[PDB]
């Protein structure tokens, strides 16, 4: 009999697109039991044998981890037992979809299984979820001989999906254990500390309702925003003085000159410089220079940069941007948007990707010229060995794509074209003026070739009126000498972009989990989003961070969180032990938990004052 | 020349810019019979100029009426700050300093600014350090204008220096 091969993707839409590619359009589709998921069937060849292919999908994570029974209630103390004593089991992430039964059913007469789940670690974790359901019901293996395979791919394109099939590998079980470990750590510590506080504060304060929570990652994230707040509140502005002079050119222009000394913080010394310059009527050219310098094209686009730009420029929250990008990836418009890599592999077909955009009105002429002239090599970046940079894989118009989806897509495409374009070359000109004893300079930039700044106009060199041409020894009439009195300014609240950078620097929120944590502290109302996507700490958010710090600074500082995640990654590489990392970490936090509870007074007092 | 030798020592000192009182000079000798200007200078460098120095500066040097100072003269540094740059931030790069120095001859205090870049001094220069001014120093609005050409660091240290006794 003809063998049947089951293939499983992460989402219904992914399964359909992949199947269209592999079947060369020879597809037969029928509805699954749940209505949401479809089944795609066709005949083909596998391992030099005629087989039936059966492609379907799940709907994201099949399971979520929860306790078995009674530990699920909030009123049920002791919360401290959730660290070591409480047993764990996998529960269906969405019971209404009845995902487990469906997998068992389609998986029962199948002989081989090929995993087509997304190739970040999350997709890999679901692989063994899928295998756990399907493996016990599969056809027995004679040798046994390999019957389980795993496809690796970074984009939903004909080239990448077909190539994946030709070189199938295996699922990484070491890496899989790390996700389980990550799930267990955040839940236990999170629920223990949270449920404790919800009861402790239950009905305690009139202005206090269930909004209180703690998280091993979400709390250090909030810590950053509150840290910025504290520096802002204690900032003390200082008055300083800047001397500036104006000179009239031969073309009747007001040239503004910059003080070489830039600024001064002494009132009397400020007056001194002004007195010795205010009566001077002539400014003498002491030096001139022209230097050709280059403003480099950007590094290849990474996940962190996408979220920052989406926030700063497109007004999209980190979570909002991620879901938009994943949908774009789903529809095959971009490569997988979860990668830390900023370096194109030598093998990567840059020209292939570039041709799809050669017909869009906004950048058609730029792309066409580059394919004839020949593409430039992208700057060498860092190769993390996970995926390529986020690159467009298919053409689109503003007609096909919706509001938010188009705006994000437009940037990703424009960014890519710049990385493969030429650098921007410009002239940096300067003139040095002497007024009395004091030195002044004026600077100006003139664009020679726009380069990538043509397709990225927001990074363009600002248009300035050309500097008057002159020689050493020339003199210009001083039109005005005034001294401006100003005050140094305090920092503003953290932008979403600044928070992302902070998290990246300190090594927390890895594997693209950064947008999840940021969205978390907003939903829990620990910060508010103000104009310019600024993160303003709420009353509750401030007290909590201050409270945590007084008891144990290590609860807020990213130091501890950074090390656990580094340990988890070592597990993933097989250079550390799953059980040993769990045991050591849980011991550390159980000790910290008991100390926290004892020193709870540190938190209660601030709550009384505020509420 | 029983103490005539002590007199000529004072004259040699002033030619070098050191303005010490007669009592201060005796204090820096090791014997009354064998005055050595070299030993006196060495000791004075490590002594508070308010203790052994004699006033040379005009009483009104800070008022602005005085526009020039003629060297040579040895002074003591009382305090240094970045006057170009803000108090809390201090050092960070996009400023040029621009140091302000409060100085004294032991009797009159004055204020100097680093008009041109003096690599020989920094924010970390210890209070009590002595400097020799030479040539003509311009004084604008009461501030001495110092540069590499008119200022020489002589060294010396004074521990636990109190700005105002
Ligand atoms: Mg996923």
């Amino acid at each position: 009999h003809m063998k049947t091969v089951l293939m499983v993707a992460e989402k219904p839409s992914l399964a359909q697109s992949i199947a269209k590619i592999l079947s060369r359009g020879s597809l037969s589709s029928h509805k699954g039991l749940n209505g949401a998921c479809s089944v795609h069937e066709y005949t083909g060849t596998f391992a030099g044998q005629p087989v039936r292919f059966k492609m379907t999908s799940v709907c994201g994570h099949v399971m979520t981890l929860d306790f078995l029974g009674k530990y699920n209630k909030w009123d049920k103390v002791d919360p401290a037992e959730l660290f070591s004593q409480a047993p764990t089991e996998k529960k269906e992430a969405n019971p209404k979809l009845n995902m487990v039964k469906f997998l068992q059913v389609e998986g029962r007469g199948c002989d081989y299984i090929v995993l087509w789940l997304d190739c970040d670690k999350e997709g890999e974790n679901i692989c063994f979820e899928v295998l756990d359901a399907v493996l016990p019901v599969m056809n027995k293996a004679h040798g046994g001989e390999k019957t389980v395979f795993r496809a690796r791919f970074s984009s939903i394109t004909d080239t990448d999906i077909c190539n994946a099939m030709a070189c199938l590998g295996e699922p990484d079980h070491n890496e899989a254990l790390s996700v389980d470990a990550r799930q267990e750590l955040d839940l236990r510590i999170g629920c223990a500390f949270t449920r404790f506080q919800t009861k402790y504060f239950q009905g305690k304060y009139g202005d206090l309702d269930s909004l209180i929570s703690f998280g091993p990652c979400q709390t250090p994230t909030l810590g950053f925003c509150v840290e910025r707040h504290d520096k802002i509140q204690s900032f003390k502005p200082e008055t300083y003085w800047v001397l500036q002079a104006k000179v009239n050119t031969d073309k009747d222009r007001s040239l503004l000159l910059d003080w070489d000394r830039v600024r001064v913080f002494d009132r009397e010394i400020a007056q001194m410089f002004l007195n010795m310059t205010k009566l001077e009527k002539e400014a003498q050219v002491e030096a001139t220079s022209r230097k050709e310098k280059a403003k480099q094209r950007p590094l290849a686009l990474n996940t962190v940069e996408m979220l920052r730009v989406a926030s700063s420029s497109l007004g999209m929250g980190p979570q909002h941007a991620m879901q938009t990008a994943e949908r774009l990836y789903t529809q095959g418009y971009i490569s997988y948007p979860r990668t830390e890599t900023t370096h194109y592999p030598e093998n990567f077909d840059l020209k292939g990707s570039l041709r799809q955009q050669a017909n869009h009105p906004y950048w058609a002429d730029t792309v066409k010229r580059l394919l004839a002239e020949g593409i430039n090599r992208p700057r060498k970046g860092h190769d993390a060995g996970d995926h390529p940079p986020i690159t467009p894989m298919k053409s689109a118009t503003e007609a096909e794509l919706g509001g938010d989806a188009w705006r994000l897509y437009e940037y990703i495409t424009r960014h890519f074209i710049a990385t493969v374009s030429h650098d921007c070359k410009y002239l940096q000109s300067t003139i040095s003026f002497r007024i009395g004893p004091e030195l002044f300079t004026c600077s100006g930039k003139t664009v020679l070739s726009p380069g990538f700044t043509e397709v990225m106009p927001w990074q363009s060199v600002p248009l300035e009126e050309s500097l008057p041409t002159c020689q050493r020894g020339d003199a210009f009439p001083v039109g005005e000498v005034k001294m401006l009195e100003k005050q140094t300014n305090p920092p503003d609240y953290l932008t979403e972009a600044e928070l992302i950078t902070l998290m990246e620097k300190h090594g927390i929120g890895t594997d693209a989990s950064i947008p999840v944590h940021i969205n978390n502290i907003c939903q829990r109302n620990y910060v508010t989003v103000e104009s310019g996507r600024r993160l303003k700490p709420t009353n509750l958010g401030i007290v909590l961070v201050h409270g945590y710090y007084k008891i144990d600074a290590e609860l807020v500082l990213p130091t501890i969180r950074s090390a656990v995640e580094k340990q988890l990654n070592l597990i993933a590489q097989g250079k550390a032990d799953y059980r040993q990392v769990l045991g050591h970490t849980l011991d550390v936090f159980k000790r910290k938990f008991h100390y926290f509870v004892d020193s709870i007074a540190g938190m209660d007092e601030l709550m009384e004052v505020s509420f | 020349g029983p103490g005539h030798m002590a007199q000529v020592a004072g004259a040699a000192l002033s030619q070098a810019g050191w303005y010490l009182s007669d009592e201060g000079i005796e204090a820096c000798t090791s014997s009354p019979d064998k005055v050595n200007v070299n030993d006196i200078i060495l000791i004075a460098l490590n002594t508070d100029l308010r203790t052994i120095g004699k006033k040379f500066l005009p009483s009104d040097i800070n008022s602005g009426k005085v526009e020039k100072l003629e060297g040579p003269c040895v002074l003591q540094i009382q305090k240094i700050r970045n006057v170009a740059a803000p108090k809390d931030n201090e050092e960070s790069q996009a400023a040029p300093r621009m140091l302000r120095l409060q100085m004294t001859d032991g009797h009159i205090s004055c204020t100097a600014v680093e008009f041109s870049y003096m690599s020989k001094i920094s924010l970390n220069t210890p209070p009590g350090t002595k400097v020799k001014l030479s040539g003509i120093v311009d004084i604008k609005n009461g501030f001495l204008l110092l540069n590499d050409s008119n200022t020489t660091v002589l060294g010396g240290e004074v521990e636990h220096l109190i700005e105002k006794w």
